[PDB]
């Protein structure tokens, strides 16, 4: 686990969070739908809700 | 002679791509004054039950 | 007679209202006497609401003395407010600032400024700012031109 | 053309174009430029009173005029320059703290590392410039990322050496 | 606090003439070997922690046993003043840089002031000696930043460990330098944390007493408000103050509940449900229920609705859960959020 605490001399802001996050296009059998985008492996890599 | 109101720099979730387009056709298509009731008197019960 | 009363409160008529006062502690204070020319009803004609101004808790206020008393008793109030955001550390500029060494503005020009010469005129200058009438760090100052007089070197 | 002629030192066109400029018909937005243009091209010569009198003007008209924010940093930061080069920077540390922090909200990084280098700067010319190196080495990762930035980073570099 | 200095050779040229001139004797050489010992520039002329022989204080008598020679012997006064502090402040300035700790100041000022003693130079009316000593702290308060951290860290230090007195000597020391290091600050951080610390110690792991808050408050207040008052200066009985502390006491009692809430409710209950009542006195906004809410449904969630726990004792500490939130909630919206 990454523990990275804030700090004044640390002014290495990040972008990517501000730019809105991608989506995926996946079509199923009725018709082609929109879904969030998830990393192939963010499954079991994602922010456990427990 | 310049009235010069004060802007509020209001200020959190970023959501996706999508969500943002489906909220803006979605929106195409007192609550001061009471929150100052709520702050203008306090303390008491005594609004709500006259109420 | 003095009342005193919360904020969201029914002023009485302006007419018969002479001066308003707001003070706390934080935000410096604003009193305002209605004379005869202008009345409360006219200066709360453009609006019923008036604003104020706050006041900065800055490092470069505090360059060498504290002027403010620094009550014990809002010292611990304020703590305890700081810590109730804390429990909902180097992480403010301040602080930085702080660590950096050049709180005092006015040392740190002058050592700048003595970094060597010393012309008789920049000379009766730095000799005008220490025999200042009224000023912040002039003991602070005055030891600089004697080291820088008749220090090492 | 203007811009490219101060860089490439090109003083005597600049200087005829900004006789054209007091007499032109301009949009507001060409009126900025050539407004701030003249600021650039004062600060190269080498006089300093008249143009720090001339940016602050433009800056508080810069913000009752037109709430233009873009422009009123853009206008601030030359007379950052205007300070340190006349080896007192230290009347601008109050200055700069405040957008400091200020910017760390918004989180443009562009913002925030034009401070730092000003930042920089100001404790190289006090006679501190060991932690000045100490704060651009955890920080130089992240400000090699702008290109126009770097002719200013790089030759802060052989500086320190 | 403006001092004069007239440079090293003219006021020691201006000494040797007035001692050839009012003494007629050649003591110019005795007075030279007494500048020395003085002088803490040279550490093989100097006293070097040695009570001077019978000739350094025979000298000093002479010294110290008409309207011309009183004012020519306060002007010489006055030179040796100039003289001494020019010494001090030049040794100071060559050993600036090697000052790290309290110690170091305290063993320095002995090392200046060990001279005074065997010659009073100082009148005992006018407090000079004391104004360039607390110059030269403000000057190191405010000069040396690594200085002024090691202060806070030690002053910490000696709060945590009770060191009271030699704290005291601390705070007197930082008063009287009046730097930007206000005492009043290093005061309030060294008490919260000595407060936070105390409140850690007692009140964890405890719930099945009743009105507790009050009993800690007490043991704390006759265990060191006495000190504290003492080491602050203002009187034993400020009341705002202790009611602040309690304020402080009782705030750190709710976070420490909070915290624990998890094993509060599943585990001591109903054993710890009276501690409950009293934490249903305190909470009062809607921050407070939130984060208590989301705190214990992670713990729940992270702990009970793991499949591999039993799913009839799963249900049974979910059921006391729900009976013990009810009573400290009587309208019962926190059950709601629980459940849904």
């Amino acid at each position: 686990p990454l523990r990275y605490e804030p700090n004044n001399r640390d002014f290495a802001c990040n972008i990517i969070d501000d730019l809105p996050k991608l989506i995926r296009f996946v079509k199923d059998s009725k018709r082609i739908n929109i879904v969030p985008y998830t990393q192939p492996n963010s499954l079991w890599r994602g922010p456990d809700e427990d | 002679c310049k009235v010069p109101l004060a802007k509020n720099r209001s200020s959190k979730k970023p959501s996706d791509i999508y969500s943002i387009l489906s909220e803006i056709v979605k929106s195409a298509s007192g609550r001061s004054l009471k929150l100052n009731a709520g702050l203008i008197f306090s303390e008491d019960k005594r609004f709500t039950h006259v109420v | 007679v003095i009342r005193e009363i919360s904020t969201p409160c029914l002023l009485p008529d302006f007419s018969k209202i002479k001066s308003i006062r707001v003070k706390m502690h934080g935000y410096f204070p604003l009193e305002v006497n209605f004379t005869k020319d202008y009345s409360a009803s006219d200066f709360f004609s453009g609006g019923t609401i008036i604003y104020i101004q706050r006041k900065s808790e800055s490092v470069f206020e505090n360059k060498a003395s504290f002027r403010n008393v620094e009550d014990i008793h809002v010292a611990l109030k304020r703590k305890a407010a700081e810590s109730k955001n804390y429990s909902r550390g180097n992480t403010t500029s301040s602080q930085l600032v702080e660590s950096l060494g050049i709180q005092d503005l006015t040392m740190v020009e002058l050592d700048t400024l003595l970094s060597a010469a010393l012309t008789d005129s920049e000379s009766y200058n730095l000799g005008l700012l220490c025999s200042d009438k009224n000023s912040g760090d002039i003991l602070d100052c005055q030891l600089e031109l004697w080291y820088k007089s008749f220090g090492p070197h | 053309v203007a811009f490219k002629a101060l860089e490439e030192d090109d003083f005597l066109k600049v200087k005829q174009y900004l006789l054209k400029s007091e007499s032109l018909e301009l949009d507001y937005d060409q009126k900025i430029n050539l407004k701030y243009l003249r600021v650039k091209y004062l600060v190269k010569i080498g006089d300093y009173d008249l143009s720090m009198r001339l940016i602050n003007q433009y800056v508080k008209e810069c913000c009752e005029e037109v709430a233009d924010s873009n422009w009123r940093f853009k206008f601030e930061i030359e007379s950052i320059n205007v300070l340190l080069l006349s080896d007192v920077g230290i009347r601008s540390l109050p200055k700069i703290i405040k957008l400091i922090d200020e910017y760390k909200e918004i989180g443009n990084p562009l913002r925030c590392v034009i401070l730092l280098l000003k930042l920089c700067e100001v404790l190289i010319q006090v006679g501190k410039s060991m932690e000045a190196e100490c704060l651009i080495s955890c920080n130089l990762s992240t400000i090699l990322e702008f290109p126009f930035v770097r002719k200013k980073t790089d030759e802060l570099l052989e500086s320190l050496s | 606090q403006i001092t004069p200095t007239r440079d090293l050779k003219v006021i020691t040229d201006e000494l040797q003439t007035l001692s050839s001139y009012i003494f007629h004797t050649n003591i110019v050489d005795d007075l030279n070997s007494l500048l020395t010992w003085m002088s803490p520039n040279d550490a093989k002329s100097n006293h070097q922690l040695r009570p001077p022989s019978l000739r350094i204080k025979n000298i000093i008598k002479v010294l110290f046993p008409g309207n011309t020679n009183k004012e020519l012997q306060l002007q010489l006064f006055s030179t040796l003043k100039e003289f001494y502090i020019f010494q001090v402040r030049y040794h100071f300035f060559l050993h600036f840089n090697n000052i790290n700790y309290l110690k170091d100041i305290q063993r320095w000022e002995n090392y200046y002031e060990f001279p005074l003693r065997y010659v009073p130079i100082f009148d005992v009316n006018v407090n000079d000696w004391a104004l360039e000593l607390n110059s030269l702290r403000h000057y190191l308060l405010n000069r040396n930043i690594k200085f002024k951290n090691n202060l806070r860290t030690r002053l910490d230090k000696l709060i945590m460990d009770d060191d009271f007195d030699l704290a005291d000597n601390l705070i007197q020391w930082l008063k009287s330098a009046n730097g930007s290091l206000s005492s009043t600050e290093l005061i309030v951080n060294a008490l919260y944390s000595k407060i936070n610390k105390f409140c850690e110690d007692n009140m964890s792991r405890v719930w099945n007493k009743r009105f507790m808050i009050m009993e800690t408050f007490n043991k704390f207040i006759n265990q060191y408000w006495s000190q504290f008052s003492k080491l602050v200066g203002c009187p034993e009985d400020d009341h705002e103050l202790t009611t602040t502390v309690f304020n402080c006491f009782e705030s750190n009692f709710l976070r420490i509940r909070t915290n624990e809430i998890f094993d509060i409710c599943v585990l001591a209950y109903p054993d710890s449900k009276v501690t409950l009542l009293e934490l249903r006195k305190i909470m009062k906004d809607f921050k407070d229920y939130t984060n208590i809410v989301t705190t214990f449904l992670s713990d729940f969630k992270k702990y009970i609705l793991n499949p591999s726990v039993t799913t009839v004792d799963a249900l049974l500490r979910y059921v006391k859960t729900i009976k013990a939130f009810l009573v400290l909630d009587p309208t019962g919206r926190c059950l709601h959020s629980i459940t849904t």
